[PDB]
């Protein structure tokens, strides 16, 4: 397929894309690609272009863990839009190798979700929310160097960053130029 | 659809009515649908009106409800407790979820069921997913725990049981025969059949 | 649905009614839909009201029902048994599922059917899958076994049959002609036609 | 959608009615929909009520029905036969399936049709697949055979025909003009027009 | 959606009515929907009731119908012919399919149309596929040929035309102006406007 | 929904009515929906009844209709022309398609519109595809041409215009202010406001 | 869904009514839905009837409408202006689109709003795509420019503003508090609360 | 569905009513649906009518509403404040969103709740995406901010709280028990049960 | 034109390159369809090389029990060892399969989440039918617990208690509960 | 395709799968595969893994006949679930070469179906039901060694078997175990 063929030619250049809603399906393909690339060449960098409005946290943590556990460095490039898990993953890039294209936009906000059943069931879901929320913040604080209190505050509602603002907040290390 | 109406003779005049109205004329409120907000209002209005028409006479509540909104439950409950008149609760068939609490919330001594009635108790559910930011969901969950512990509190108050015990027993769905419901302290008496033929016994 | 109404002469005054109302004025309750919760309430209300209007006179229940909720069955049943007045049950056509039990539950000596009536008995069904945790499902199933054995118990009480036998016979759908239903103990008599010719 | 009402003068007073009610006041029951359970009850109720209001006078049943549930058929039939009063059946247009049997089930001498009426007879159908275990399906099929042979039996009783013959003739759909229906023993007379 | 009602003065008392009722009080039946079974019954009931209320006086039938079930047509037709009273047919706008035959079926001398009325005649259609075994379909087709030849027969009876000619002319849809319909023998006269100018 | 009813005092007694009924009591027929067959019957019935209740007095027709079936148009039109009584037509807002012809079809001298009324004229349309054999379609098309030329004929009769001219002007949708509609011969007068804060 | 009725004592007799009817008895018309054609007719009929019942007394129009058809607007407007009686307009909550013009179109001196009322003005919209040949679309577009300039013209007439200015201000949606609406010349006075404390 | 009516004896005569009507006869307005525009009009009409029927006597408003349109809220609010009579507000179960503000907007000293009542407050939402050009959306957003600050302003006025504090507290959904609601200044008293035992 | 299917689609091609590395994925709801493909892959791999390990990455919210047991039995009956890796999420049958990995070779990635809970299902027909479904529930429930107890080393009483409702584990907690032997990190 | 490629590699190992509802489509593919394999090598065994909730009887008999008519033996493996036709086909495996994986579940029950049309039509459908039911039982009795009266009785409603219970009932000859493989 043409599209695939292009992505493939790129894949052999150690360039992978995260271009949509992060589902299990998309996550798993990504984790596979990293596993694959790391096995081909443990020394050379992997470049991860991100243009994603975010998605499943669980699915995103698969990618994150996979990134972290990879032998090689993982460079992250924010292009167009890096939101929610998109931002997270971007910010999880190996430190010093996190890039933003100049008109990219970063979006940070607290997790979304749902609440379903009996009151007992809901109690449990809620307990998990607390855990997850705590953890996601802890990480974003770690990535960015901001204090967890600020991450929490800022994440409360949609928090938008221009590339410049993102650089100073600590999501990203560099902005690319020309 | 087919609910007949009829006419009552008298020296004062001649009036048309239904069963439900005739029942209402006897200070009987029929609680038979799902306890949605709309119907709850209809119940409170009825209670409040009956109290107004004659505060000293008993109000009877006939119950055959498959269950309902916790939100509306407490309103009805408060109104039942609030009005001047005694409330007599009667489970005709089924009193489930909310309707069980109400049955139990009648004035003591006056809570009843027919022999093959069936009481079902269960913690507050929430079918339908509520979507949202975690913040909004934690608030929601908090509210549901409040609602849960308040249901247990009020059942405890009226059954004579400890609230912690109620919580244990309702963790999962709990079904009571009329006899069992009596033992549980949800009703006071089980109605005996009053057929004029069975009355050689 | 065209259901005519009409008017009754008298010296006291002049009243409008339907067939169903006129029937109700004669202490006849018509049980003809599916026994859903709504209609069951309507039936009980009618029973309870008739008892109230005149406790000593018989109530007649005309039955032509394709069947209904076990949940609502026992309510109607309890109400039938409970009221002061005798209940006369008449199967016009079909008395199925729940409606069969009710037919049977009339006061003894007063349970009838028209000759080509048709009684159908069957254990409590549950179409629609109920989804859930096993724990919730075991509770459900328990409830359904209770409901089943209660249906059998109460049929046994009114037919003079052993409950275990009822269970054997209703395992699968069981269809009775009016004659067969009489033998079975569900009705007392089969109505003979009363045409003046 | 519109059915007018009107008013009747008298010295006793003044009453509103419909056509259907006025018809009912004359002991005429109109059978014009599909014989679903709901409408069958409505018919029985009308029959039973008329008998109650005056047991000695004839009840007349106007028929124009495209057909209906075998289940409900026998109920209406039993009721017709059962009540004290004579039943006069009149096919105005169409008497199909169930409705045909009913037409035929009127009291003898009093079964009629308008000249271009049309009677259709057919064995009990069952559209809608009934799904199930074979066991349940054999029971079902048994029931349907009973229902079939009962329809034939009762038609035979009223037409003076042999049941086996009815079965042969109804194997497939069978359509009768009013004249043909008379020959077949479903009606007694064919109404002549009474215009001046 | 809106049809006003009004009130009629008198010394005897004061009565509420509609246009349709007032029309009915004047022995006018309004035939204005699609001739589905339901509405056909309603028409027959009206006819039969009017005859009963006063057998000697004319019944008038106002027609503006886009067409209808052949099945119901013959019923109405029989009823029209059958009742004691004369039937006066008036096409107000359109008399199509079935309605055309009915228009034609009025008592001779009393069939009319307004000048820009429009009569349409066509053989019996059947939209909706009828599925089935060939055997069942041949029976069906037979029935529909009967129905066709009967429509032609009865039109022939009332127009004074030969049935074979009707068949030829109706093979395909046939539209008649009021004048043309008069020539064709479907109506007797074309109503002139009665404005005071 | 919210259409209030009210009560009229008198020495003879006390009666309930609506606006629409009260209007009808004054021999005013309200033509305000789409001219579908159902509503057309309702209009004819009203016309026919009014004529019957009192043949000498005028009938007035209030028009505010976004348009309607050509089939039903001619029926109403014939009925209007046919009844004994004079017909007074009043366009309150809009008289479109069929409704325009009817407005025009009032008895001469008695056709009116409110100042910001709006009359729209257009040849007979047919949305919805009619499927069929060519034979059946040629018959259809013939019928539509008849219907078209009849609409033009009758407008011509009532406006004083030549039918050919009407055809040209209505080829495409044609919209008329109340003033323009008067010039065109569709109405006779344009109603002036009668507010009592006049002089 | 639930709108109570009540009864009025008097020496002449005893009458049942609603709020809306009682309001109407006081010559108050309630304009509270979307100004669709149906409702607009209902408003005009009410106006016309009130004028007829008593031409000298004021008619009051209560407005709480989220907006409506330009087509119907002008009709109501013409009718308002046309009737003999003075029109008093009162904005209870919201007067949007069409409703805003009407509010403004009351007789001068008698246009009011409650303090937190909200007037919204905007040029004529057209959601729903209108499909067509360019020829038909140019005619359409012409019509809609006429309709636009007419809305502006008539607002100008009643606010004392220049039409060109109105056009500028309504190019985009324009929202006015009650105070602002007074300044703009849409209402004459802002109702003060009359609570006995 | 099943809402009985009944009859009231008296020497003056004999009248039929509902609970809702009887309630209305006692100057009690029932606010129990979602505060959509339609129902809001119904409320205002009732308020305005009650004031008219007797301006000096109190009007009582029973509240059990799961919430509603900010648009309609201010109308009802203005009307409540505007009418001559005192308004007594009573929360029977829930007073959410809009309904909460209204509850709070009763005349001081006369705002109540049943003990297990539940008040919920939240800033104005907007489910449903509003599509548009940025220009139109900025206007929209502006309007929503106005609406928000107005809600806060008016709550502040009636609770005695600072508006800025209201804004902090309502940022997110805020739920109050009856007791808590009293402390917050939304109601004055919490109704004690009056059972004769 | 060039470079089409050495492995037909891109996604597939990647999964294929990995499959030849003895790495398989369980990445979705466990149906029959997914189960069968997995069982096939294990069969295939075991036949290629009975000595070498198979690595099974799991990111699944669970699914059909019956279908999951197909995989389990296939795993157990394989000649070679089967290493399990919990990445992102291992829930329900996901957790089960994870915990069924060859002992010592069960791994969790550090921010993986494990979910343990009792089986879900449905109850369909006549009362006789339902009685039977119910009997099966008891059997299955008992068995699934027995196994989880075996896998984890927890007592069946605790597995039953904890499984009653959704029971969530972090990687750490999962390690101490006995679902998993190691946490990767570096 | 990947999935296909795997099933293909396995097909050349004389290993076929029945993994879903048995329709005409699935049946035909299976019959084709057997035909194909039997033609490639008439001497060597075919292994048929079954994880199927059952399905069309008619379609299942195609497979069965095809299995029976094959020159080579056909080994059957119950994995996860063998229900209805699934169980039947499993039990139809060449005797001695029917295996169950240890946590597989076998389900035996009477045929399902449907009834419609005129009474004449239904009479006929019903006659067929009798014939089919009789035959299906006869076969299951043959496969299992149970008497037809018992097959009938047990088949009345859903009858569930664990691997162990299935072995004793005669659906299956062996149960497989451990990494170093087994039987019974």
């Amino acid at each position: 397929s043409l599209t695939d063929s292009v992505y493939e030619r790129l894949l052999s250049e150690r360039i992978i894309f995260l271009g949509s809603e992060v589902n299990d399906e998309i996550a798993n393909r990504l984790c596979a690609q990293i596993l694959l690339l790391a096995a081909e060449d443990a020394s050379k960098d992997i470049s991860l272009y991100i243009n994603s409005p975010g998605g499943s946290i669980s699915a995103g943590m698969a990618i994150y863990d996979t990134m972290v556990l990879a032998p090689c460095d993982i460079a992250t490039y924010a292009m167009g839009m890096a939101a929610s898990m998109g931002e997270f993953l971007l910010a999880a890039g190996t430190k010093g190798k996190r890039y933003a294209l100049p008109h990219a936009r970063i979006l940070m906000h607290q997790p979304l979700g749902g609440v379903t059943g009996s009151a007992a069931d809901i109690a449990i879901q809620a307990e998990q929310f607390a855990v997850i929320k705590k953890e996601m913040f802890r990480l974003n604080a770690e990535f960015t160097g901001q204090p967890i209190e600020r991450i929490e505050a800022d994440s409360d509602r949609d928090r938008w960053f221009t590339a410049a603002e993102a650089l100073e907040y600590g999501f990203v290390d560099h902005i690319i130029t020309r | 659809y087919i609910l007949p109406s009829f006419i009552e003779h008298s020296s004062f005049g001649v009036k048309e009515s239904n069963p439900y109205n005739k029942l209402f004329e006897e200070r009987i409120i029929f609680l038979g649908v799902q306890v949605d907000d709309a119907s709850a209002n209809d119940i409170m209005a009825q209670l409040l009106v009956l109290e107004s028409l004659d505060p000293d006479r008993d109000i009877t509540m006939y119950i055959n409800s498959p269950g309902g909104g916790f939100t509306s439950l407490m309103a009805i409950y408060d109104t039942m407790q609030y009005v001047r008149a005694d409330i007599q609760t009667v489970c005709l068939g089924q009193a489930a979820s909310a309707a069980a609490v109400l049955l139990a919330a009648g004035t003591p001594g006056k809570r009843m069921a027919l022999p093959n009635a069936r009481v079902l108790i269960h913690q507050p559910s929430l079918s339908g997913v509520i979507q949202g930011q975690f913040s909004d969901l934690e608030i929601q969950a908090a509210e549901i725990e409040r609602m849960r512990t308040l249901m247990e509190t009020t059942l405890a108050r009226h059954t004579g049981k400890d609230a912690g015990v109620i919580r244990k027993d309702t963790d999962r769905d709990k079904i009571l025969t009329a006899e069992e419901a009596k033992d549980y302290g949800i009703i006071d008496t089980v109605l005996e059949y009053r057929k004029l033929s069975a009355q050689t016994a």
